[PDB]
């Protein structure tokens, strides 16, 4: 928990480049 | 536990690098490389969605969450990775360990394991989070192989240059200890007591001595150049001789700087594979025998000496890491200036014609006084070094001479007894210096070890190939595409569920919008990657059942952005094809508009061509690989968009050549423009990772849909 | 006269290198860049018609001729210029100074002065000559400046940390000799004596002696480091904004390495301005006084050291050149190698296509060993330097020592004068060979210098302009191309006759095959690049006449290799303004679909653009490049197939916002589709450097002529 | 006065790059 889970979109959305 | 830093081999693999961490953490060691393509690294880096997968598939239970500032000081699992923006520029993924008062310990994989202030983090941390924690079944292992052995088996085939060495080197050691005690044979016993004849006798056989001793030397050092240029070749031929046998998977999810930055890796690990162990092996008995012969001189100056390297070893110790820091920082910054200085020079229309040579100019200065400071930074750690390291020394030497002194008044040694122990002093505290100078060389090496030989790690082309059917000898036949998906490493999928059936033969057109992922079928027709689900097949038989040497020859591929290798024009249009007459080559030339063209070049088929053909257009390259598909000789050839930057009279003898070609042979044309190509057998209109509607112009045009809309609002 | 070998700075600029060998052979010396300019070199070299056409203006009297093999037997004038065809893959000039019976002599600005047998030479020179002779005006003249006068302007500011310097590296010195007397009052007075209380007190002050030497060493370097820091950022600084102000002519006849390799350059120079001159003041000084006291102690001794530094001087120097030469050689090599390692890389793609990992592999196999060979080579020029230098120095110590010991013994001097003379033969010795160590870097320093500071000679745009005249405020009006001819460098002409008209406020188009020459009208719109003959008018006045500042700012230009700088999306849309609200952004990103493209990304108008906004498509970066165009506000608007690339929907867009724009503003549009722009007010059409056709699309269609096959075979 | 006095095209094709 601990947190608002991402969907997949916004988890591929996190660009971490 | 500790707390692991994995430091990222490269610029993009930060993502992969934390997840390296968290398993080592928790017990799990594995390449980098291989936890690199599990995450589907790229050259954009990585997204969380690859974390969470590669995760998942080692055996963790991730999950990614975005929160608050207060969820912090909230208890959560503390091993997760975060994402930062660092210099408010850059996105950057790092690993937090411990939630403490108001102070906040990350291993960022870029610099190491640091401290922020809560603020000062809460201020470059982004919202997203990603939580790790081991599943069911997350056996610990330690699937990594010591690289420092596999590259010291490089040594085997050379064990009689290595041996000579040493033995060349003893005596060597041997003469130049010998030759130390001329001083004091001089003071005690020639000069002392008037010896003329002994003195000019003793004075030729040390001459002698000396130079029996640099001619062993020469012949050491001759073979210690030969030794290293043999294993630098051994290790730059094995990496790229691997390299060039890795699926394409490979090349496109890294830059060519990073393949390429790998061949100094070699060097590296060369400096510790043959120089560092050659050290280590001479210098330790040299060491040995010149400290025992110090405590037979005199025990106190013995001490002496000890003590004066002990000190220089802890300040160079002590002063290792932040010299090393501060290497990587102005090694940083020099980046960023020549990037920012190649970008300035290549975009200089645009700062001409919006007038921004003020701001660009006070840029660059600004990046030049940052380089500065890192410069002097470092220059004044090193100042400070050699400070230190020569007040041990001096003070050293003047110590040990008033020591020495000291005992010859007292009768416990003569003087030239303390003018040999001065002279013995280098045989005994050069092989120390340089055994403890070994420190930063051997953990280069290592890093360097480990980045080249991952990669030797990895299944090449072949190796991941089901076994072929000897069956089939003939790529002839129909092309179906069954339910196909397929994504770039872990993006978006830009293929859905394309079902096509292409027959034996006949010519065949898809078109769509850029970036629609027609390039992508091209692509996995030739097994160039494979389909994520569904398979391919040609006359019946799967494409995967058949030998991957009969895909390459069998299929010809012209892609929009051809690739000239730097040779000669015979050589560019038969690059696999050793066994070719002239004549073929001649007829190839003629279909493709290429023999007009290189006709009035100078001399023939035989011009080199510079810098990847840059004398050539665009065109003119783009004819040349016509050339060279249609010489090839395939039952499939692929056009993808080949004609779009011809002209008219050359994209007419292009499709009356394609049309009119003998043989069963298949033809697909992938074109952006419908006009181009609207006589084929069947079009293929795909616009969302799919087909829509395959049919004839003819057949297109009276059912209304997608392709009608695009032919009325194109033309 | 001398054979005169102008070396290239450049790998291009073979032919302008001969034609200044052959200059200065006959007297004329100038700069290299300024000829390098008058040859029309580009980044694909120099022809035979640049250098017949630069020897001309400069007062020659040339003439290009094919000759064989017996035209070298017959006699002509002999400093000419001639094609080489090195590894039979590239072409070379090279200037024939004399032809020796069967043996030839040619400069090489690669090389040298070299020799080769006749029939090699012909076997690798191509027929082509080029024949150079004075004329009735060759002023002889010396156009050039000295670079390391203008360079050392630089220590002018920061002659008081100069001051600084020298004072504490005499004083250091001064502190060193007088501390080389330890060991001499130990063996004579002390040890002698039994002195401990004498003994004591002289160790200490001794150790005094040599701490206030390390603090004068750490204040000295300290400052050596601020001033060639200093240095350093001044020359780079001097240099990059003078660069920035540069015509267009420079940049586009120079590759991207050529310009950013001069940064190099200033560290080079600075390597002598700094370090050299003050390496001589400091070393001449204290090479007099350690030789003063050497010969002090004793004559015979002080001979002999002398004798060694002049052997090792003879040495050193017969060295120098091969050494040079094998560094240049491996550094050529390792370009070759790391050229085909980025291509086979780059080019993996065709390479699995046609099965040539094979081949690959054995062409970098064959680099690899061309490369292992050359360092070989140079590093076996090093051990014989080497050993030769351990030979003269050991040798020369054991033979000191010798005749120490036998004046001691003769009771010309004692063991401590002896001992003492051992001790100041270091401040005797190292002066002078850091003095002739200083030989490679002067001469390096002076080839960087040149490279550096020819480039700042250079005339810049703003002082190439005519009178401006200040009533010209606004661009507005009507754009008439007279008779233009243009040429990039000394080319083939692109442009012949290019006579039009552009109405005010009123759209026009340009199309026309790929390659015709209409991103040059673009450009010369632009002052970028001027016609070779006739003028171009807006309202009536001339371009020439107008101030550049205003003609920059009141014309708009959307290439088609738009580039994107690192920075964020306001810093990018807002270039050279630096005064604008922020919803006149908003605005002009809604016209160029952008404003919902970037609002979609993360945060806002704000995000940093990773390496040359790689992030964003082709398609992205013409909508944010087309969004700054309006966002300049200009009168003209010149839109080089910026449509090309996109989608249907937003070329629909792009074209109605353009279309409807406010105010008489004028809107050239260049496109390779005719369908993408029929409602233009007028079109041309232009195919061979001029325009053959005018009129709108109802009048061209109607016309039979080239536009109606063009429309009719494309459409 | 050695060979064939070459013409502005062969001029520009004798590249020396
Ligand atoms: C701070 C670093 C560590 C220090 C911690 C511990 C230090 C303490 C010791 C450390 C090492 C011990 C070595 C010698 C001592 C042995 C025992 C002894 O005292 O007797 C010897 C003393 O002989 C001497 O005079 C030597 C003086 C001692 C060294 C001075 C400083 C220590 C090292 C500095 C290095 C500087 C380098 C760095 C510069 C920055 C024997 O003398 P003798 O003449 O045979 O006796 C009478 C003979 N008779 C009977 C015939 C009459
Ligand atoms: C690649 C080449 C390597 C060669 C390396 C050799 C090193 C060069 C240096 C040696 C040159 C010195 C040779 C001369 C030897 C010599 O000549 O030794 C001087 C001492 C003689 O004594 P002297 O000078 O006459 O003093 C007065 C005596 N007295 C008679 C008045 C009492
Ligand atoms: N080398 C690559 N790495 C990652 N993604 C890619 C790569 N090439 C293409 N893609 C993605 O796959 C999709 C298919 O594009 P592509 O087929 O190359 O365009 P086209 O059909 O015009 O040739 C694109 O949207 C692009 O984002
Ligand atoms: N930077 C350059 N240096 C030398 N020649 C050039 C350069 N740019 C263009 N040219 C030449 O000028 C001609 C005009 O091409 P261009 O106007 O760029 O084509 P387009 O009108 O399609 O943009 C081309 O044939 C090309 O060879
Ligand atoms: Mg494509
Ligand atoms: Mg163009």
């Amino acid at each position: 928990n601990i947190g608002r889970e991402l969907t997949d979109e916004e988890l591929m959305e996190m660009t971490g480049g | 536990k500790k707390y692991v830093c994995v430091r990222q081999y490269d610029l993009t693999d930060c993502g992969a690098a934390c997840l390296s961490s968290i398993a080592q953490y928790y017990g799990l060691k594995m390449s980098l490389a291989k936890i690199r393509e599990m995450t589907g690294t790229d050259t954009q880096g990585t997204n969380a969605y690859g974390l969470i997968h590669a995760a998942k598939q080692l055996g963790f239970s991730a999950k990614g969450v975005k929160a608050s500032k207060e969820d912090l000081l909230k208890d959560f699992r503390l091993p997760a990775i975060a994402n930062v923006i660092v210099d408010n520029r850059l996105a950057h993924f790092v690993v937090i360990y411990s939630i403490k008062n108001r102070i906040i310990t990350v291993a960022d994989p870029g610099k190491g394991i640091v401290r922020y202030s809560m603020d000062d983090f809460c201020s470059i941390w982004t919202g997203g989070l990603v939580l790790l924690e081991p599943g069911e079944a997350f056996q610990k292992g330690d699937y990594t192989q010591n690289m420092m052995v596999k590259f010291a088996g490089f040594l085997k085939p050379l064990k009689k240059t290595v041996l000579c060495i040493f033995l060349a080197s003893l005596l060597y050691t041997a003469l130049g200890i010998a030759g130390s005690f001329y001083i004091k044979f001089l003071f005690d016993d020639l000069i002392k007591f008037e010896k003329l004849n002994d003195l000019h006798i003793i004075s030729a056989g040390f001459a002698v001595i000396f130079l029996l001793q640099i001619f062993l030397n020469y012949y050491r050092s001759i073979l210690v150049t030969k030794l290293g240029m043999s294993i630098d070749k051994s290790i730059m031929m094995e990496y790229y001789s691997h390299v060039l046998k890795l699926p394409m998977n490979f090349f496109n999810s890294r830059k060519v700087g990073e393949i390429i930055s790998r061949f100094m890796d070699a060097s590296k690990i060369r400096q510790a594979i043959s120089g560092a162990t050659l050290t280590i092996m001479i210098d330790t008995i040299m060491a040995v025998i010149g400290g025992i012969l110090l405590y037979i001189q005199n025990s106190s100056l013995f001490f002496i000496s000890f003590i004066i390297i002990l000190l220089y070893g802890i300040i160079v110790t002590v002063f290792n890491k932040p010299i090393q820091n501060a290497n990587r920082q102005i090694m940083e910054d020099n980046a960023k200036l020549t990037s920012a200085l190649v970008e300035s020079v290549k975009g200089i229309e645009t700062i001409k014609s919006f007038g921004a040579e003020e701001q660009t100019e006070k840029s660059t200065r600004d990046k030049i006084e940052t380089v500065m400071k890192s410069s002097f930074k470092e220059g004044m750690l090193y100042i400070n070094l050699s400070s230190l390291t020569g007040i041990v020394a001096g003070l050293g030497g003047i110590v040990i001479l008033w020591a020495g002194a000291y005992n010859v008044i007292k009768g416990n040694m003569s003087g030239g007894q303390l003018l040999a122990f001065n002279a013995l002093l280098a045989y005994f505290l050069t092989p120390v210096k340089n055994l403890i100078d070994l420190q930063p060389l051997i953990q280069t090496a290592v890093v360097a070890s480990n980045r080249l030989g991952e990669i030797l790690e990895l299944a090449t082309e072949k190796e991941l190939r089901e076994d072929s059917d000897d069956f089939v000898i003939s790529l002839k036949g129909d092309i179906e595409f069954r339910n196909v998906d397929f994504r770039y490493g872990l993006r978006k999928p830009v293929l859905k569920n394309i079902n096509l059936t292409i027959p034996k033969g006949k010519t065949v057109a898809i078109v769509g919008e850029s970036g629609s992922g027609k390039t992508t079928l091209a692509k996995l027709l030739m097994n160039f990657y494979s389909p994520e689900k569904g398979d391919i097949l040609i006359n019946g038989h799967s494409i995967k059942n058949i030998s991957l040497e009969l895909i390459r020859k069998k299929i010809a591929f012209v892609s929009q952005d051809v690739f000239i290798f730097s040779g000669t024009v015979k050589e560019n249009l038969c690059l696999g094809n050793e066994n070719v007459d002239m004549d073929e080559i001649i007829k190839a030339a003629k279909m493709a508009n290429a023999h007009d063209f290189i006709e009035k070049l100078p001399l023939k088929y035989d011009t080199f061509l510079n810098e990847s053909g840059a004398n050539l257009s665009e065109g003119q390259k783009q004819r040349l690989a016509i050339a060279r598909a249609l010489l090839k000789k395939p039952d499939i050839l692929i056009l993808d968009e080949a004609t779009s930057n011809l002209d008219s009279i050359t994209e007419n003898h292009i499709k009356d050549a394609i049309y009119g070609l003998e043989d069963d042979v298949t033809v697909i044309i992938i074109a952006h423009r419908l006009s181009t190509i609207v006589n084929c057998d069947k079009i293929y209109l795909l616009k969302d990772g799919e087909i829509v509607e395959s049919g004839s112009h003819t057949e297109l045009i009276a059912l209304k849909g997608c392709y009608f809309k695009m032919w009325k609002q194109t033309e």
